[PDB]
RNA sequence: GCGAAACAGUACCGUGAGGGAAAGGUGAAAAGAACCCAGAGAUGGGAGUGAAAUAGAUUCUGAAACCAUAUGCCUACAACGUGUCAGAGCACAUUAAUGUGUGAUGGCGUGCGUUUUGAAGUAUGAGCCGGCGAGUUAUGAUAGCAAGCGUUAGUUAACCA
RNA sequence: UUCUCGCAGUCAGACAGUGGGGGAUAAGCUUCAUUGUCAAGAGGGGAAGAGCCCAGAUCAUUAAAUAAGGUCCCCAAAAUA
RNA sequence: UUGUGGUAGACGAGCGUUGUAUUGGAGUUGAAGUCAAAGCGUGAGCAUUGGUGGAUCCAAUACAAGUGAGAAUGCCGGCA
């Protein structure tokens, strides 16, 4: 019984040769070469979901940074007003209001600023 | 005119007739779901939370995400790893907000 | 899943600056210069579309260095050949030629980019009260 | 294999100073030439062992579960020579029976002569005697005539 | 000396990039109206007002 | 309306053929052959014969102007090649590799012509999307 | 599969003993393309036969590497294991799916196996593609799991039908 | 982590702290005892680093609080005296 | 509730190829092969449609293996 390898390594072979769709010439072409940027490109791709999640905080924490420092206030010190008047917002909504709604994120500042801590 | 809503663990600034994405809720397509917990509304907001403010939702539908291919590899290891991951979402537009 | 944020689609407010480097210390100058080129300091930062405003630097000549650094601070430039790396001392570049001295002291504060050489081509310095630049009609502000 | 295969025991190029790789011979597992490592051979056994009270049961449980049931008649000597050894006659008892499609065993006792040259053009059903039905002739049959002497040979094989 | 790396296909084109032909600038003869490469003489052996050959 | 011309195994080579192939692409036809009567090409000679061949099988078998035709592409394609053993230094040899290339010529009367290739192209596409939504209105059916 | 499906121990190598290949498939039927056009001709384009000529003697199907053509996007101040996460603009419309093709720009980023305490490696192996290519069989021993038979148990080997 | 049975792999180790021997209170040296890491372990700090510090990666999230370390710009984040 | 880094290694559960035995089914109104596409799975893998192709193939339960190719300065053929 001598069995014949074909249409099972060509099949596991495209799919590799698929993933690496869009690559720089044999990187696309050869099957070796693209299993090599596809297993490359997965680990990329792990990798820079971790650092997209601390990524995009610290470009929300720049932009509420900033929005503040045109007011007189400082982001560590917004922070901290923000805990002692137990308001739970995220920096992402915040700057997204300090984007989009210019006045209501100044009325979130003007409460932190002097109000009575809880 | 907007509301910060918590659903799962993240917060959405929500307009009237906006339709966003959020993790599963577990109710079938068509329902009319009540979100609770809500941060800012109009002008007054809450310091933990806002009481009695409740931002109703429809769901329109239950799909899932782009499928992501995890390749675990360790180089010159013998250590070959593939995994799969589909996460599913809910997305559900905003009706009314209850005063 | 979440709501993306908003980032600006190429979209240019920059705007037209003056400031006046009388008696500046450089690295304050420099500092304040860079976070205006870069835009850091705008409310809505996205950092691929190099939204800053231009600015223009008076009196470079007239920036002062503290302590002993106009003579014991060097600055230095090599060339490709051999022996080519010529040195100036701080009065040196504060007499002969300052405003190359500030255009790299500005340089220098950037991230290595390809968007930095637009940055730092917006920085357009002077030696002299006089500029060319007048037809711009850049608002004027102190200590930036 | 490497050995059978007609070729040169020499090697074909020296050990070493060519760009070449080291080989041993023309007829290597990893040569076109084909030298097969393993490979099937005629001297493997296929055969397995089972006991003889194993069987018993087997073939205990297979009759107690295909006798008692539908299309497990009883059959005598008048109708295995009314066929008169004439297929047409038989495929007229089967149609009457309902048993066409069926894969209708025989099991004989005294092996008649008219009932075998009768259902021998016929791949569907088949006619053997009690010493030669098995295990698989009897669950493969969906149907079976059983002769009355073959019958009472049953109970006495079974003791 | 030998290429330590092998050269892909795109610095192959690159090179050859320069190996394009360049069209010879043709004339019309004034006798006989088919094309000649320019300055030369043509099919008739008739350069301008002289017969130079023989016609072909 | 591409009229076309071939040859089989020419002698030339694929590399020194596509240099004088692309001096008369999008040319007309007069000024192709004008161009290639003129040029000290080895492949300018066969390029030539088939170039008419062409020209003469789309004015009378495909029954076209003559007026509009243009060279709308000349290529050579890679033919089959023959290998022989040179004989080196030193007892060694190496392998000589006789390339001949396959020359098609194709010559159009409308100069859109690219146009309805992509067409073609289109409805193929469209006719394999049709062919899935019917089958997906027959699963859901049943 | 015999080295040899074909005219194979042939072609070929060696003074000699000796060593030793590759290569199959038109169509149901040659009905194997009369005839016209270009060409010196082969040949090609029509015509004709045929269900099919993109089945045409280069003759079943025709994969990849490789070489060319073209719709769309990008690219000539730019430091690049060539990808990944964000991201404008451009062009389309699908196994209707928070769609697809390209990617100005920003953040991060020194291949795969081998063998080593330790390899991006100035250690090693692979030019690319496709096929082939390395834990088997026979006779016994031990152990795990499961079934048959059981307390004067259990089971046959050769051989005969 | 004790006892019995089946199947192994391992017998080239490396560095850091601590106590010593050989060396010269030299070695990224060599040979021991002990605590850890790497081998077989990614992430953050150390500008870049197998072994140092903080810790232990099931997958997705553009959510929040922190460890070592840090807050003029590159590069997230500070002010007073 | 406690968990889920991992080489050498131990254990468990599965995918895929060829053929055979039992059942059923598809196919010149187009099977295998083969190419393309914007599908489904946790993974080996599995479908749908369209083009080419011209005659075999598929599903389930078991059984037997010349049963899985990226590396051997691996062999052969082709092409850079
Ligand atoms: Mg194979
Ligand atoms: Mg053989
Ligand atoms: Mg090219
Ligand atoms: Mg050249
Ligand atoms: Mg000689
Ligand atoms: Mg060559
Ligand atoms: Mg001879
Ligand atoms: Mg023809
Ligand atoms: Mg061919
Ligand atoms: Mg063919
Ligand atoms: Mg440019
Ligand atoms: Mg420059
Ligand atoms: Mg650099
Ligand atoms: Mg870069
Ligand atoms: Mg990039
Ligand atoms: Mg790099
Ligand atoms: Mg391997
Ligand atoms: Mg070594
Ligand atoms: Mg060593
Ligand atoms: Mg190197
Ligand atoms: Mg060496
Ligand atoms: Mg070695
Ligand atoms: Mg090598
Ligand atoms: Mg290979
Ligand atoms: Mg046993
Ligand atoms: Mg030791
Ligand atoms: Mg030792
Ligand atoms: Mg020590
Ligand atoms: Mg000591
Ligand atoms: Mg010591
Ligand atoms: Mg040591
Ligand atoms: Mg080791
Ligand atoms: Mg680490
Ligand atoms: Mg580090
Ligand atoms: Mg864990
Ligand atoms: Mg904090
Ligand atoms: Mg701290
Ligand atoms: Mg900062
Ligand atoms: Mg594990
Ligand atoms: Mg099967
Ligand atoms: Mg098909
Ligand atoms: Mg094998
Ligand atoms: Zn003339």
């Amino acid at each position: 019984m001598r069995i014949k390898g074909g249409k099972q390594t060509r099949v596991r072979r495209k799919k590799w040769l698929k993933q690496a769709s869009g690559s720089f010439g044999t990187r696309h072409a050869s099957y070796k070469v693209a299993k090599q940027t596809v297993i490359q490109a997965a680990k990329y791709a792990y990798r820079d979901r971790r650092n997209k999640k601390r990524d995009f905080r610290s470009l929300w924490i720049l932009r509420l940074n900033a929005a503040l420092r045109e007011q007189g206030m400082t982001y560590s010190v917004f922070i901290n007003l923000l805990k002692k008047h137990n308001i739970e917002i995220n920096r992402k909504v915040l700057s997204e209001l300090a984007i989009k709604e210019p006045s209501k994120f100044n009325l979130i500042v003007q409460k932190v600023k002097s109000e009575q801590p809880k | 005119m907007h509301a910060i809503v918590v659903c799962g663990s993240k917060q959405y600034l929500v307009h009237e007739n906006d339709t966003f994405f959020v993790e599963k809720l577990e109710a079938p397509v068509g329902k009319e779901i009540q979100l609770d917990k809500v941060l800012m509304l109009d002008e007054k907001i809450g310091a933990p939370y806002l009481e009695k403010a409740r931002v109703v939702c429809v769901v329109e539908k239950h799909g899932l995400q782009r499928k992501v291919n995890v390749i675990k590899h360790i180089s010159q290891k013998h250590h070959l790893k593939k995994y799969g991951h589909r996460q599913p979402y809910t997305k559900l537009k905003v009706v009314r907000f209850v005063h | 899943k979440t709501s993306m944020l908003t980032k600006e689609q190429a979209n240019k407010r920059r705007q037209w600056y003056i400031v006046d480097a009388a008696g500046l210390v450089l690295g304050k100058l420099a500092v304040k210069a860079a976070d205006l080129i870069r835009g850091k300091n705008k409310v809505d930062f996205t950092p691929n579309q190099d939204c800053g405003d231009y600015l223009i630097i008076i009196n470079s000549d007239q920036v002062v260095l503290t302590g002993n650094k106009k003579e014991n601070e060097f600055w230095y430039h090599h060339s490709q050949y051999i022996g080519g790396i010529k040195k100036v001392s701080g009065r040196d570049m504060l007499k002969k030629q300052s405003d190359k001295l500030v255009y790299n002291a500005v340089k220098g504060m950037l991230p290595d980019n390809r968007l930095s050489r637009r940055w730092i081509t917006k920085v357009h310095v002077f030696k002299g009260d006089k500029h060319n630049m007048e037809a711009q009609k850049p608002t004027t502000l102190n200590w930036s | 294999t490497k050995g059978e295969v007609r070729g040169g025991g020499k090697k074909p190029y020296k050990q070493k100073h060519t760009g070449k790789a080291r080989q041993g011979s023309t007829r290597n597992p990893h040569f076109v030439g084909g030298g097969i490592v393993f490979g099937p051979k005629p001297n493997r056994n296929y055969s397995l062992k089972l006991n003889k009270k194993a069987h018993t049961a087997a073939l205990h449980t297979v009759w107690s579960e295909k006798l008692a049931s539908d299309n497990t008649h009883l059959v005598d000597q008048n109708l295995f020579n009314k066929t008169e050894g004439k297929t047409k006659v038989m495929m007229q008892f089967l149609k009457s029976a309902k048993l066409l499609d069926k894969n209708v065993l025989f099991v004989v006792n005294t092996l008649n002569t008219n009932l075998e040259q009768s259902t021998s053009n016929i791949k569907n059903v088949q006619v053997k005697h009690l010493d030669k039905v098995s295990v698989r002739d009897l669950m493969l049959a969906n149907a079976l005539l059983v002769e009355k002497e073959v019958l009472k040979a049953l109970e006495g094989k079974f003791k | 000396a030998v290429q330590q790396r092998r050269s892909s296909k795109h610095r192959r084109d690159k090179r050859r990039s320069h190996d394009a032909l360049t069209a010879q600038a043709l004339s019309v003869c004034q006798k006989c109206g088919k094309k000649k490469l320019f300055h030369r003489v043509c099919s008739c052996g008739m350069y301008g007002d002289l017969r130079v050959k023989k016609a072909y | 309306m591409i009229a076309f011309a071939k040859q089989f195994r020419v002698r030339i080579s694929p590399q020194k053929a596509r240099l004088v192939c692309q001096l008369i692409v999008g040319k007309k036809t007069a000024d192709a052959q004008n161009i290639l009567s003129n040029t000290p090409k080895k492949a300018a000679t066969l390029i030539a014969k088939l170039l008419n061949s062409a020209i003469a099988n789309a004015t009378n078998n495909h029954g076209m102007n003559g007026d509009a035709l243009y060279v709308f592409e000349c290529v050579a394609n890679q033919g089959p090649s023959m290998k022989r053993t040179i004989p080196r230094a030193k007892g060694s040899s190496n392998m000589i590799t006789k390339r001949s290339s396959n020359l098609v010529v194709k010559l159009s009367d409308n100069p859109n012509e690219r146009q309805e290739l992509i067409k073609q192209q289109k409805a193929l596409v469209k006719k394999r999307v049709e062919g899935q939504q019917k089958a997906k209105m027959a699963r859901q059916k049943a």
